[PDB]
């Protein structure tokens, strides 16, 4: 313990010794009061210890669906009108915030760094492991005689088992569009929240490790080491040679791909005894419609592959990392192979339909031109839409190629029989092309646009000429109407 | 007691239409234009299950401690992305304080407040269009004397706007805020002083610490009043 480790001072070992011991008599509720009454007021940011972040992270996994009598027994008045669960997240989420935002006009410039050691403290005892560290000898943590916060024994004990870190993935992310009470809940109030957090911390520790290193060294010793990073230990969990091939069926996990593989993920059970069973007493009132379902899980969904695509593109022209096995360049195309062989319309928008187009870039327009290079491919190029992301000519003087060699427009090949997996196929582009072209706009703030927006728009009547070939009652997915507004 | 909150949406929210609205907006928001289907502010909360054609809590007719009646909600994200289409940033006063007001309540009530993102975004986003002083000057329709169990529960959504909300209470200010402990003390309205205490701790008037004398007579005033002790005791140790 050299890099990151920050001594703290009289004033915070006291707040330390006084929370553990309130710990120590299971009084959560005074542990979270004392957090609580004191965020809004003056530049002082009691900053919890990380015996007490553990905890936390424990207690923000009894949610209320399925353990209401321990609640409803540790403190019975329940004056804030809330659970431990619900008020450990906001917690959670409220120092973690702050954590992602390192600024001296805030609370201080050593409190700051004393939490920001906190969290690096804990999240360091959770190593993903293939399918009590005290650094602070003046008090003595309620961690050294407890493992069990009210029945669900704790995170790093239960994650740091025989490929347990991997189950609380692939058993969070099939469980995110259930149609089901008991299973969406538990991976609707508990592990979606608790995931997003964590990836949140390894993909800073993974900048604290990268950043604070050894400057300047050789490549051949610079990606020997980026296999010992944070996150590179984060993806070892995944235990598979055939990265490739593993992580992009096991980052949709319950989509409607074409399932080519039969040998999918074993029937994933719940981390804690009772989590996929809902309690008589608890009745939900939310009425979370199969959409929503659908944009949190693709959200949580695109938020892994970010997270992934963290370090594989760190590594430099030279060598592969030896850690991981992964290939960083045909893992792309595994993902976007699972996009364009999609079976649901819906789902398809939602995935690159993304509310942060610029939190999350730099892998989406490589993954839209992924999947608009692989549905050409097995339904009627060299294109280089996501080199051509600082020009605005150059992308526009591509376009019109496509378009003109009959790349979105009906073939005769097929009937009206399978005009459905014809239009959605046609209705698949649709939504890849705009994508590119709206990061193109906004990426880049005469006629070179209306030439191609001309072509765009005669292209829509071999469409609408193909419905009353076919005999429609209706239209078909036109392209036109929805690039027009787009250009303003 | 038990659920016995505000309550504003008294009935289920129309589940099928509010899903059809829900639709056409992601495209939208990623590429109001549409309301055809609600014209109105009023129609967007009736169509919530919002009130039966109703802003402002009568507490003469009860209307702060209401039962469960075990009606649904919609996500609250949504709710808070329909409510923000009907704004209207420049146009008259009368409009944009039901609009205000229609936010207020249905941000207070039960529901929409132990059904909410662990993140807020929406909360802070929307609270920001209008200004401190007034969104507290045309405060929460709540009575002051129980605006203490409901003003925990807005700085509870809303942290940093307690030094601005003691003030439009109390108006140093010290000396109400101590005659305000009696009357409650005098009284047996124990529960709320304790949402009393839960909300003017911490501020510029009563800050924590060892150094208020109310330990004193809460010491001597002795199973809602224990709670009281032991906040105290944790405020004095801090």
């Amino acid at each position: 313990g050299a890099h990151y480790f920050v001594e703290l001072t009289e004033k915070h070992l006291l707040a330390f010794e006084m929370l553990n011991s309130m710990c120590l008599l299971e009084n959560y509720d005074h542990v979270l009061l004392f957090l609580e009454c004191q965020f809004g007021k003056s530049h002082n940011l009691a900053v919890i210890p990380f015996d007490i972040i553990l905890v936390l992270f424990t207690l923000s996994t009894l949610s209320e669906y399925y353990k209401e009598p321990i609640l409803r027994a540790n403190d019975p008045y329940n004056t804030s009108r809330e659970t431990l669960s619900r008020r450990a997240l906001k917690l959670l989420q409220k120092y973690l915030a702050i954590l992602k935002e390192f600024d001296s006009e805030q609370y201080n410039l050593y409190d700051l760094e004393l939490l920001r050691c906190q969290f690096f403290l804990a999240i360091d005892t959770l190593t993903p492991k293939k399918q009590f560290k005290n650094p602070y000898r003046s008090y003595i943590s309620c961690l050294e005689q407890r493992n069990t916060i009210l029945g669900n024994r704790l995170l790093n004990l239960k994650l740091n088992e025989p490929g347990e870190f991997i189950n609380m993935i692939l058993w969070t992310l099939s469980n995110s569009l259930q149609e089901s009470t008991p299973l969406f809940l538990s991976s609707h109030e508990i592990w979606m929240p608790l995931l997003e957090i964590l990836i949140d911390l390894f993909s800073c520790r993974q900048d604290y490790f990268i950043q604070h290193e050894a400057q300047n060294v050789s490549k051949s010793l610079f990606v020997q080491r980026l296999s010992e990073s944070p996150l590179a230990v984060f993806f070892e969990s995944l235990n598979t040679r055939n990265f490739a091939n593993r992580f992009s069926e096991y980052v949709f996990l319950n989509c409607d791909y074409k399932l080519p593989s039969d040998n999918y993920a074993t029937p994933v059970h719940p981390v804690y005894n009772g989590e996929n069973t809902i309690v008589d007493t608890y009745i939900p009132t939310i009425k979370c419609s199969p959409l929503y379902k659908s944009q949190k899980s693709l959200a949580l969904r695109r938020k892994l592959i970010g997270s992934c695509f963290k370090l594989l593109l760190r590594v430099p022209d030279g060598h592969r990392l030896i850690t991981p096995r992964i290939v960083a360049d045909d893992v792309i195309q595994g993902i976007s192979r699972t996009l364009a062989s999609f079976n649901d319309i819906l789902q398809f928008k939602k995935f690159f339909m993304t509310e942060n187009l610029s939190q999350e870039s730099y892998f989406i327009p490589l993954l839209a031109e992924g999947t608009l290079s692989e549905i050409l491919k097995d339904t009627q190029v060299i294109l280089t839409l996501v080199e051509n992301l600082s020009d605005g000519v150059s992308f526009c003087n591509e376009v019109i190629g496509l378009v003109k060699s009959k790349c979105f427009a009906f073939t005769e090949q097929c009937s009206q029989a399978s005009y459905e997996e014809a239009v959605l196929n046609i209705e698949k582009c649709d939504v890849c092309l705009l994508v590119l072209l709206r990061y193109l706009l906004h990426l880049i703030g005469a006629k070179e646009q209306l030439e191609m927006l001309h072509a765009i728009e005669k292209n829509d009547s071999g469409r609408r000429q193909w419905a009353k070939a076919l005999n429609l009652g209706n239209d078909p997915p036109l392209l036109y109407p929805i690039v027009s507004q787009m250009f303003g | 007691d038990k659920y016995k909150d505000w309550h504003f949406i008294s009935k289920n929210c129309h589940y099928e239409q509010l899903m059809d609205l829900e639709m056409k907006d992601t495209a939208y928001s990623f590429l109001e234009f549409v309301h055809l289907k609600c014209p109105s502010i009023t129609n967007l909360l009736v169509l919530f299950g919002v009130n039966q054609e109703k802003l402002k809590i009568n507490y003469e007719k009860k209307e702060n401690s209401r039962y469960d009646n075990l009606c649904t909600i919609f996500p609250v994200n949504k709710m808070l992305k329909f409510l923000m289409y009907f704004y209207s940033d420049d146009d008259n006063d009368d409009v944009r304080e039901f609009f205000l007001k229609a936010f207020i309540c249905l941000i207070l009530d039960r529901k929409v407040f132990n059904a909410m993102e662990s993140d807020h975004r929406l909360c802070f986003k929307v609270l920001e269009l209008f200004n401190e002083a007034h969104f507290i000057n045309s405060y929460f329709e709540i009575v002051d004397k129980n605006d203490f169990f409901l003003h925990y529960r807005l700085l509870q959504i809303f942290p940093h706007l307690q030094s601005a909300l003691l003030r439009r209470r109390f108006s140093t200010i010290q000396q109400n805020i101590i005659k305000e402990f009696n009357e409650f003390f005098d009284c047996k309205n124990y529960k709320n002083l304790l949402y009393f205490i839960l909300t003017m701790y911490g501020s510029k008037f009563i800050p924590f610490g060892p150094k208020e004398y109310f330990k004193d007579c809460i010491l001597d005033i002795s199973v809602e009043i224990s709670i009281l002790k032991g906040i105290l005791n944790l405020f004095s140790k801090i």
